[PDB]
């Protein structure tokens, strides 16, 4: 007993070999995968404002926008209000603050 | 009084209590540092071996 | 108090009378208090026999 030879077998199929559908042409609409809870490693929150202990709130931080992003957002809509000081040219001395 | 419960092999006043962790794991106690994460297989009943 | 954990309980494990009798007989030196017994105690004049 115990004096054996081992044969290694690997699952060989389309998925294991990779590429999960080669799709050379493209222009083919494909379904998405599931929620995959294991990947959601973002900031955990034990808040659960509804009081349900069966639910755990997960938030994905590091989504903070840049200054240019804020400027693009405010410029995209028409008729916004921006209060600033220390501007180039006009307002450089910044005697007043509220220009808007 | 519904105060007698079948354990795995003994009679206890409490029903089997199980806790479900955030990462999807199952443990008997709140703190994952303890618990001896629950297992199952070949006999059912979620025995802890 | 950790909301990241959720408690699940396995009910329907209600003890049956035969199971309780087996449990009390399993250990030696227990206490059983019963009334309205067959033969002795049939009139049930007294309750605390033990």
């Amino acid at each position: 007993d115990g004096q054996t030879i081992t044969i290694d077998l690997k699952k060989i199929d389309s998925d294991t070999l990779g590429l999960n559908g080669f799709n050379v042409n493209g222009k083919g609409e494909t379904a998405n995968t599931a929620a995959t809870l294991k990947d959601m490693s973002g900031f955990t929150a034990a808040a659960a404002p509804g009081g349900t202990v069966g639910v755990t709130q997960y938030t994905d931080k590091s989504a903070v926008a840049s200054s240019v992003d804020i400027l693009n957002a405010v410029a995209g809509a028409d008729g916004n209000k921006v209060t600033t000081s220390a501007d180039v040219g006009f307002g450089t001395p910044a005697a007043a603050v509220t220009y808007t | 009084a519904d105060t007698a419960y079948m354990s795995n092999g003994v009679l206890s006043d409490t029903p089997p209590t199980y806790y479900a962790q955030a990462d999807g794991s199952i443990t008997t106690t709140e703190d994952a540092a303890a618990g001896k994460l629950v297992y199952k297989g070949s006999d059912g009943k979620l025995t802890t071996d």
